[PDB]
């Protein structure tokens, strides 16, 4: 009836890779305050293309070994797109302080997700700087996790409110990055994304790859 | 696959001067190439990563630049900790891996000094063991490139003798070379005149050292 | 104390296996990635293997794809590296290396290197050197010895200037050889007696002979 071990088998074969190029390889990202975000679902999330692409720069992921992730399947993948100052890259992490952590982006703590970033200087710049990216300097308090504010409402350092028109101390919220094709490494434009893996008590998940194996026939009872 | 292309093949210069090496990568890598400095026998140590970041333990005299497929390192003032070999390395996706370069050796200028050629006839001691060996020695020459040919009845023997060169000694900044031919005893008896020819930039004409015994 | 020290250098026949180890110290082992880079004699550096800081996924060069095993056990803070199906080219100075980046997956730079351990492969058995004979210069040529190292001296090191000791090379017989020479003034030729004292520690074959024309 039964037979020696080796006859077990896997792979109810499927395929259909999904839009991770369409977020990593976008021709243009939005800035920090206007950080882009998008739902990804009903696909196999192949990260074995993500790791081994040797064109990323400061690639880490918390809370789970990604290689072990590839079996563990989550849903509601939602991933980001924005760009940061060269130095500031490390500061996008759980429970970290700084300037982005307060006024432009706060990562939820105990976050088990990924932060993937990189250097991009070859395209996100031009002679004199590509002034298409801005960041916030003021806000009344800290930010919640994963929320946005785009607004012309301004801080009032003094007592008298600034009635919309910038003045000596209005401090109009948005200021732009000055990127140069010659500036230092710490000041390069680091084009970055972030994924979060939120399965918010949500049936009908959508799972990922499990690479292969090659059949051997005419051996019974084991599957 | 990225295969690193290093120029110039070697550098020779006096200390205190400006040494600029180039590493042109095969295809674009943005900002990711790193420099490794290995003295002879020592442990290689990183100098530059990200192609302009001066890694820790690196005095400020070390500078590098470039991105895409142009990458070059500059040194303002060489002092003896830096006369070494040097490599450029970076990383790859298909198949995932890492490619080093070929290496770039550094040499000291001094007064070009021609060789003293010597030839050492085989000893009967080796004949007691049935093998014959002969060494032709070249002493105190510069630059590294040089050439040695055996003549036994004018026959040039190649692929039968191993030549080794010592690394540049500290004192006179010179080199030494020596090549040992290994020969079956039968090939020892078959002739009686054995000679070695030297051809080098320091020599106006080829220099022959020879003997007649067997 | 921030160092790596390798371990396991040796000689083995082709087709058999050896496993090395690298000891780490002065830093958090389980937060950085580790690499193995091998430096074949007389050649440049060739990356062999890597391991992520949690060792959950690993990469191997093509020349060792499916033949070597990289693994880290943080219990002893020791990195390892196994070998299987070794062939002649594998002779090298295996430098265990440390990743540059802290808790990053990129694994692109080697920021700190172990001293490098010799590893050699051949069918030859250990055998002591045969030191053989031969202004004006002279010395003794050292022949048919295996493995390294051999330390040469003139008159038990009495003289060191104008002395050349040459790199060992591998000949097809499966052994090594080198030679050692020194220049002396022509007038000194008959005046002063020269004895070449040579040590080969692994076989402790201490043989010393005079050079006389
Ligand atoms: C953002 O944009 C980036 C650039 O646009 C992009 O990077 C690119 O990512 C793709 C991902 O698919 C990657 O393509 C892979 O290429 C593998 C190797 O082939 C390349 O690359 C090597 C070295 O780089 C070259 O030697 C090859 O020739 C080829 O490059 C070029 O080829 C063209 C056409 O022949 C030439 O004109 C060019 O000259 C040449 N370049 C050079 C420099 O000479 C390839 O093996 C991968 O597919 C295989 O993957 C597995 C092995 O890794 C196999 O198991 C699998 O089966 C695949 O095999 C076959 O692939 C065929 C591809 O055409 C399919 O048709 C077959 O169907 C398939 N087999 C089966 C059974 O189905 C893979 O295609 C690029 O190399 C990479 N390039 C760069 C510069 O980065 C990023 O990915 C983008 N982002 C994101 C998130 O994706
Ligand atoms: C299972 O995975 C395979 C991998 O691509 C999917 O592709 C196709 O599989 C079919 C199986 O019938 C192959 O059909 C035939 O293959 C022979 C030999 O290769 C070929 O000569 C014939 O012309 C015919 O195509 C097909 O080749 C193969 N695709 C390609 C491009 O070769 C398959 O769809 C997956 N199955 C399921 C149920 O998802």
């Amino acid at each position: 009836r039964v037979q020696p071990t080796e006859s077990i088998v896997r792979f109810p074969n499927i395929t259909n890779l999904c839009p991770f190029g369409e977020v990593f390889n976008a021709t243009r990202f939005a800035s920090v305050y206007a950080w882009n975000r998008k739902r990804i679902s009903n696909c196999v999330a192949d990260y074995s293309v993500l790791y081994n692409s040797a064109s990323f720069s400061t690639f880490k992921c918390y809370g789970v070994s990604p290689t072990k992730l590839n079996d563990l399947c989550f849903t509601n993948v939602y991933a980001d797109s924005f760009v940061i100052r060269g130095d500031e890259v490390r500061q996008i992490a759980p429970g970290q302080t700084g300037k982005i952590a307060d006024y432009n982006y706060k990562l939820p703590d105990d976050f088990t997700g990924c932060v993937i970033a990189w250097n991009s200087n070859n395209l996100d710049s031009k002679v004199g700087g590509n002034y298409n990216y801005l960041y916030r300097l003021f806000r009344k308090s800290n930010l919640k996790p994963f929320e946005r504010d785009i607004s012309t409402e301004i801080y009032q350092a003094g007592s008298t409110p600034c009635n919309g028109v910038e003045g000596f101390n209005c401090y109009f919220p948005l200021q732009s990055y000055g990127f140069q094709p010659t500036n230092g490494v710490g000041y390069q434009p680091y084009r970055v994304v972030v994924l979060s893996f939120e399965l918010l008590h949500a049936p009908a998940t959508v799972c990922g790859p499990k690479k292969s194996t090659n059949l051997v026939k005419n051996k019974c009872v084991n599957f | 696959e990225i295969v690193l292309t290093q120029s110039p093949a070697t550098l020779s210069l006096s200390p205190g001067e400006r040494a600029t090496l180039s590493c042109r990568a095969s295809q674009s890598v943005s900002t990711y190439l790193a420099w490794y400095q290995q003295k002879f026998g020592q442990a290689p140590r990183l100098l530059i990563y990200d192609a302009s970041n001066r890694a820790t333990g690196i005095p400020a005299r070390f500078s590098g630049s470039g991105s895409g497929t142009d990458f070059t390192l500059t040194i303002s003032s060489l002092e003896p900790e830096d006369f070494a070999v040097y490599y450029c390395q970076c990383r790859s996706n298909w198949p995932p891996g890492i490619t080093f370069g070929q290496g770039t050796r550094l040499e000291i200028k001094r007064t070009v000094a021609a060789p003293s050629v010597f030839i050492f006839p085989p000893s009967d001691e080796q004949l007691k063991s049935g093998t014959a060996s002969v060494v032709c020695l070249l002493n105190n020459f510069y630059p590294r490139e040089a050439k040695v040919q055996w003549k036994v009845d004018n026959a040039l023997q190649s692929g039968n003798s191993q030549e080794s060169v010592t690394e540049q000694d500290s004192k006179d900044s010179t080199y030494s070379l020596s090549s040992t031919l290994t020969l079956s005893k039968a090939d020892y008896e078959k002739h009686k005149v054995y000679a070695c020819e030297v051809t080098h930039q320091g020599l106006s004409s080829p220099v022959t050292k020879s003997f007649n015994r067997g | 104390q921030v160092q790596l020290v390798e371990s396991g250098g040796g000689v083995v026949q082709p087709g058999r296996s050896l496993r090395l180890s690298c000891a780490a110290s002065g830093f958090t082992f389980s937060s950085y990635g580790m690499h193995w880079v091998r430096q074949a004699p007389g050649k440049g550096l060739e990356w062999v293997a890597v391991i992520w800081y949690d060792g959950t996924n690993t990469y191997y060069a093509d020349s060792v794809k499916g033949r070597f095993t990289i693994s880290r056990d943080n219990s002893k803070n020791t990195l390892y590296l196994q070998m299987n199906s070794l062939r002649a080219e594998d002779t090298a100075v295996y430098y265990c290396a440390r990743d540059l980046a802290y808790r990053d997956y990129v694994w692109r730079y080697f920021d700190l290197w172990g001293r490098g351990t010799l590893v050699t492969v051949s069918g030859a058995s250990t055998k002591g050197p045969s030191v053989f004979p031969l202004t004006a210069a002279l010395g003794c040529l050292v022949k048919d010895y295996f493995p390294e190292p051999v330390t040469v001296s003139w008159n038990s090191g009495a003289l060191t200037s104008g002395v050349h000791t040459f790199p060992a090379v591998l000949q097809s017989s499966g052994l090594y050889s080198l030679s050692s020479v020194v220049t002396v003034p022509s007038s000194s030729l008959g005046t002063q007696t020269y004895i070449c004292n040579v040590n080969h520690k692994p076989s402790n074959t201490k043989v010393d002979k005079r050079v006389e024309p």
